[PDB]
């Protein structure tokens, strides 16, 4: 499940 | 309804704004059981500012197919590209 964990780019 | 928008975005070094998903990836906030590569947070003052917003989908980057991509080859690609970015996103729009 998504939990909010993205990447800047 | 849906909206496909090609969106300028030039590098400073970053393009601004975060992503989740993927191929292999852990998902999204937006649309849960897709693949797809989206805008999380678009920082308010950096270069993707009234541009991009959280929710919009990447289906392309300066040519290249974010259709079905894998997670790692998505980051990896975007933080490649050097100056200009020309994204082309899909955006959900209100009824």
């Amino acid at each position: 499940e998504y939990l909010g964990l993205d990447v800047p780019v | 309804g849906s909206m496909e928008i090609r969106v300028r975005v030039e590098k400073d070094p970053e393009l601004g704004f975060s992503i989740s998903g993927g191929v292999g990836g852990r998902g999204n906030p937006f649309r849960p059981d897709d693949d797809g590569i989206f805008v999380t947070r678009v920082q308010p003052e950096g270069p993707a500012s009234k541009l991009l917003q959280p929710g919009d989908k990447i289906i392309q980057a300066n040519g290249y197919s974010f259709i079905n991509i894998e997670h790692g080859q998505a980051v990896s690609l975007l933080k490649t590209f050097q100056n200009t970015v020309e994204l082309i996103i899909v955006r959900e729009v209100s009824s």
